[PDB]
RNA sequence: GUGGGGUAACGGCCCACCAAGCCGAAGAUCGGUACGGGCCGUGAGAGCGGGAGCCCGGAGAUGGACACUGAGACACGGGUCCA
RNA sequence: AGUGGUGGCCACUAUUAUUGGGCCUAAAGCGGCCGUAGCCGGGCCCGUAAGUCCCUGGCGAAAUCCCACGGCUCAACCGUGGG
């Protein structure tokens, strides 16, 4: 499973024995794992109290905005550099604060794939 | 172990604010959930069969209910779940009877018998007020509803001010305001049933509400906080509180 | 110049963190404690020293006891160990840093 | 004899609740028969639609307390009153 | 010199001091440290079922002369074997080998040995769930 | 090494005592020992007494009137609301309201008696009867 | 949670001195059991604990419930109207022996002997404000003694029952 | 600490990088022992000892481990494997 | 209408000792000295109010406990009211 909880080490170093088994509404969920393609490839997921949430898994046109606050959809060549890792600007991965190369040129993503569904860039 | 939300409720922890028998069953009605919180409320069975006698065996109470013949603030409810908290007004129109849920000193609530052309108010306290899209402004009230009123009427309101609601249609008939010298009678608290004139509203920052003083008829001073501070007129109670 | 609802002046310093509760979005609510530092080397990060007498009830004597709490540093302050420093409950930020500084009362020097 | 404590209304469901006292000195505890038909008298009430509940007999006292309704119409004693008590009075079999 | 300490701020060391003494004593360390529990034969049980043996007479510790009669079991609960006093007069005549029996303690100071007979620990109360002192008194019948 | 003044103080005043001379000389002196003889004398326990400046810690001299079947200096100095003096009073005289209790408040240091009459616990100091 | 017993044993079930005292007590009273004389002096007891705690006490807690313990020793029989907190103290074991539903029935001269109370008691025979009571071991409060009478239905009601003459000859005897 | 991931949600919960910290003689670490409280037995009380019976909170469904349905579950009277 | 035997727990016990224990002869002061943390520390003046104390709001839920009253024949138990 994914299980989002304690840490089998105390703070101080002295290890932790569990007293209960993990719990459904304390395990997460795998990576989106977002990628450039040509089409937009999206899952709905069904989330904790029926709530829903829509993840890309492959990714084709992005939201650039100028500073002025005007918004242009375009679509996305490749990405630049990714802060967050080094192995994911080589697989083409798109993530949040990542420097991506569109038709227009440099952007930032100010937004979060996995969460949100569109990819939402600022023009640099 | 438990996997959730109860339907249950023991007679043993039920709230210290009933005339309940505790050792005589082990099972009472658990509140759903409604306008006034646990504390502030009692089932509407616990109405009809203990404080008022009308019905001895909770079936029988239900189906009385079923009849529809009791008005809580102008509405027939047939629920025996329903909690029936705190200033509100119930009347049974067969009997032409009205009475008013006030807490005691003790920290109990009793009806007080009223007028039946008192009937038809209810003071609200302003719990808070927030913007709703269409620029509209929606107190919500100390008993939970909800009012929704204009963008220029909003500074007629301010949180912690008694509205005079005619429940009956739902029509803001007097906005009693929140300043130095009202009359205000206490909701919860040591100083629980108590009803006098305020001199102080004390500021209060980290995380502690407005204490409000209170001074009463004898000119006796005391304390309480903001939220169990409830105005109910300008010098003088606009309602028969014991 | 944001008002944190405690009576203390502002850090002149005005930094670009989002962790500063002057110059960032986190927020305040909980105790508010006082206490020394007595450790800084991690990365804006504190650990605040608190003394305190307990009562024993068998012996009719006092106990005084050391208790530590870790807690945020953050830049515009730039808290040091010997400091009088306040501290407040914050939003959990790290695995164990559950407290924020919000003033130095008093620096090592004085 | 029979002396009333008290009688009461319930209009919300249009019957009469009499609480009273039963003088029985030295004389076993009366059957439910005699003191309906006895009771019926004096408060000028219907026998069918007149219920006894229950008559408590005292340890050591020549007093026993009594409890009895006293409705209006056939139909509500049946949609309101269960059958149990209906069966002790012999109004259902 | 004086008991110490004794002030407003020493309580801390006070409570070491006499948590340290503590240990001086015998019947509290002999409590937290369970000796008895993985010493007893008995299992804290105050009475235990057992399968006796052989039949065996000893003499009175002097000054005090006199041949006194037991027997000794192997426990049913665990399987140790261990000696139980026979009281009272003929007690032996009715008690023969291979017999279900139950067994306390001989009630002993510290519950250890009693008067003029030497460790013996315990005293059999049923035979073949059938108490001894009525046999003794011979009310009842042996099965 | 001298340690606690009031203590040695009162030592010295029932070892005084016990022989039963006249007049006593407490070397060390202070505003708060003073004020403790002030509470007793308010009771006569004591004769006059006098401070004599020695240029070093002042000398108290006392006079006795024998009557101090114990005086003793409550050293670790027990804090005590008022509405349970009975439980420490218990711990330290003969009888019911058989001598005195002095406790240091927060208006001043005085006696026991009155400060339940004014109602102000304190810090216990010192006890005698 | 486990209901506690009502009396206190005795610190020691044989000295002389409080084994005789007890004896001429019984005598006198022709209880059935030791528990009763324990009952009693438990108490009696208890009473005086209140007393003690309350005449230490000081608040208006303090004052109240000592009222309430003198107003509820009034009511009882047990002192004189304008009695005072100090004479509880003083307050014995006979003082409650007296009080007794069978003492008080015996000192009518409604019975011969206390053993015959006793045995009315629990037949029944008497009554008590209207109610009966088959205990012996009843205390009776003030107000009521002006009530206690034969009860109705009892034979010895009646001024003919051939004991109930035994007992008027004892009562002028 | 920086930047992200996933979550109902904040956070080393995870991950990539950057640093050398953090706990311990006012006893960590390790072991022995053990559900926590309201309480109860005893004592003149200081105190000592214990958490079975009711109520509140926590944990479990032979042991482990993993899913679906769902507002709520890893679900005594629902499912899958291993022992 | 219970009593006896055994086992375990508090008192007995100032034989666990802060209240409240001993250490020359009964077991108990190390061979001596130095000193770190800890503990205990001379008096006077100014300030503080951390401790300490008085008043005051919220809170420490119920059941069990103390007390008066009412119901159950009394009691135990229950209710109302005060701690």
């Amino acid at each position: 499973a994914i299980w989002q909880g304690r840490s089998l080490k105390k703070p101080s170093g002295g290890r932790i024995v569990l007293a209960r088994k993990k719990r459904k509404r304390e395990l997460g969920r795998e990576p989106s794992n977002t990628r450039v393609a040509e089409q937009d490839k999206r899952k709905i997921i069904r989330t904790y109290g029926g709530n829903r949430k829509v993840r890309l898994t492959a990714a084709a046109y992005a939201n650039v905005f100028d500073k002025s606050g005007k918004g242009r959809k375009v679509r996305i060549i490749r990405v630049i550099e990714n802060p967050a890792n080094r192995q994911f600007a080589r697989r083409n991965i798109i993530t949040k604060g990542a420097i991506i190369e569109t038709e227009i040129g440099k952007a930032k993503v100010t937004s979060r794939p996995g969460q949100d569904g569109v990819v939402n860039a600022i023009l640099l | 172990a438990r996997k959730g939300p109860k339907r249950h409720l023991k007679r043993l922890a039920a709230p210290t604010s009933w005339y309940i028998e505790r050792k005589a069953y082990k099972w009472a009605v658990r509140p759903r959930p409604g306008p006034h919180n646990m504390r502030t409320s009692i089932p509407l069975l616990y109405i009809v069969r203990d404080y008022l006698g009308y019905a001895k065996t909770a079936r029988e109470a239900r189906k009385i209910l079923n009849e529809g013949k009791f008005l809580v603030d102008g509405r027939v409810r047939k629920d025996y779940k329903f909690p029936v908290g705190i200033m509100d007004v119930v009347s049974i129109p067969e009997t032409g009877e009205h009475y008013r849920v006030l807490p005691n000193r003790i920290g109990k609530l009793i009806l007080h018998p009223i007028s039946e052309d008192e009937a038809f108010i209810k003071p609200l306290r302003i719990r808070n007020k927030r913007m709703i899209k269409g620029a509209r402004v929606q107190l919500n009230f100390h008993d939970g509803t909800n009012h929704i009123v204009s963008i220029a009427e909003k500074d007629n309101y301010f949180t912690s001010y008694t509205v005079l609601m005619k429940v009956p249609e739902r029509e803001i008939l007097e906005v009693l305001p929140f300043e130095k010298g009202a009359y205000v009678f206490v909701t919860q608290g040591k100083n629980v049933a108590r009803k006098g004139r305020i001199v102080e509203i004390k500021r209060f920052p980290m995380g502690w509400p407005d204490v409000v003083t209170i001074e009463d008829e004898e000119g006796e001073l005391f304390d309480t906080l903001k939220e169990y501070a409830f105005v109910v007129g300008t010098d003088k109670p606009k309602i028969s509180l014991p | 110049m944001r008002d944190i609802g405690l009576r203390v002046q502002p850090p002149a310093e005005k930094c670009d963190d989002p962790k500063c509760p002057w110059h960032g979005n986190l927020k305040i609510h909980g105790r508010v404690f006082e206490g020394i530092v007595v450790s800084d080397k991690p990365r804006k990060t504190v650990t605040v020293e608190r003394q305190y007498y307990f009562y024993l009830n068998k012996y009719e004597r006092y106990e005084l006891r050391r208790s530590k709490i870790h807690a945020h540093n953050p830049p515009c302050i730039n808290a040091k160990v010997g400091d009088k420093v306040l501290i407040a409950e914050t939003r959990p930020l790290s695995k164990t840093k559950h407290f924020v500084v919000v003033a130095v009362l008093e620096r090592a020097e004085e | 004899e029979i002396r009333i404590k008290e009688i009461k209304e319930n209009k919300l469901i249009g019957r009469k609740e009499i609480y009273f006292e039963i003088y029985h000195p030295g004389e076993p505890t009366p059957s439910r028969k005699d003191v309906k038909g006895k009771l019926v008298a004096m408060l000028d009430l219907n026998p069918e639609t007149t219920v006894i509940q229950y008559i408590r007999s005292y340890f050591g006292s020549y007093i026993s307390k009594g409890y009895a309704k006293a409705y209006d119409s056939k139909e509500r004693m049946l949609y309101i009153e269960p059958e149990y008590i209906l069966i002790r009075d012999g109004l259902i079999e | 010199g004086k008991k110490a300490p004794n002030g407003e701020f020493a309580g801390r060391k006070l409570k070491l001091k006499r948590k340290k003494f503590r240990w001086s004593d015998i019947r509290y360390k002999r409590r937290v440290l369970r000796l008895k529990e993985k010493s007893d034969p008995l299992e804290g049980a105050p009475q235990a079922r057992g399968i006796v043996l052989e039949k065996i007479a000893v003499e009175a510790k002097q000054p005090n002369s006199g041949m006194r009669k037991a027997v000794r079991v192997q426990l049913i609960k665990n399987g140790k074997v261990v000696t139980a006093f026979c009281p009272g007069d003929g007690a032996i005549k009715f008690i023969d080998e291979h017999d279900e029996v139950i067994i306390e303690g001989i009630g002993g100071p510290k519950g250890g040995s009693m008067g003029d007979i030497p460790g013996i620990r315990y005293k059999v109360v049923k035979v073949n769930r059938v108490s001894l002192k009525e046999l003794v008194k011979g009310r009842k019948e042996k099965p | 090494t001298l340690l606690d003044p009031l203590a040695n103080a009162l030592s010295h005043i029932t070892n005084s005592e016990r022989v039963g001379k006249r007049e006593v000389y407490i070397k060390p002196a202070s505003k708060l020992i003073g004020e403790v003889l002030r509470v007793m004398q308010k009771y006569g326990y004591i004769g006059e007494f006098e401070f004599i400046d020695d240029g070093r810690a002042g000398v108290y001299r006392v006079q006795l009137l024998g009557r101090i079947n114990k005086a003793g200096a409550i050293k670790p100095r027990f804090p005590v609301k008022v509405s349970e003096f009975e439980k420490w009073e218990k711990r330290f005289l003969p009888a019911f309201e058989f001598g005195i209790l002095i406790v240091s408040t927060s208006q001043g240091v005085m006696s026991h008696k009155e400060a339940i009459e004014k109602g102000i616990g304190g810090r216990l100091i010192a006890y005698v009867y | 949670k486990r209901q506690r017993k009502k009396y206190e044993t005795p610190p020691h079930p044989w000295i002389k001195e409080r084994l005789d005292r007890e004896r001429v007590l019984m005598d006198k009273y022709e209880l059935k059991n030791k528990k009763e004389l324990w009952k009693h002096e438990t108490q009696l007891k208890n009473f005086r604990r209140r007393a003690r705690r309350l005449l230490a006490a000081r608040g208006k807690q303090a004052e109240i419930e000592r009222e309430q313990l003198l107003a509820r020793l009034k009511r009882l029989g047990l002192l004189p109207e304008d009695a005072v907190l100090d004479d509880v103290l003083s307050l014995t074991i006979e003082d409650i022996l007296e009080r007794r539903l069978q003492t008080i029935v015996y000192k009518k001269g409604l019975a011969r002997t206390m053993r015959q109370a006793r045995q009315l008691i629990v037949h029944g025979h008497i009554e008590v404000n209207g109610q009966i009571i088959r205990s012996p071991s009843y205390l009776v409060l003030k107000e009521e003694e002006d009530t206690i009478t034969y009860a109705r239905t009892s034979p010895f009601a009646n001024p003919q029952h051939p004991e109930r003459m035994m007992i008027e000859k004892a009562k002028q005897g």
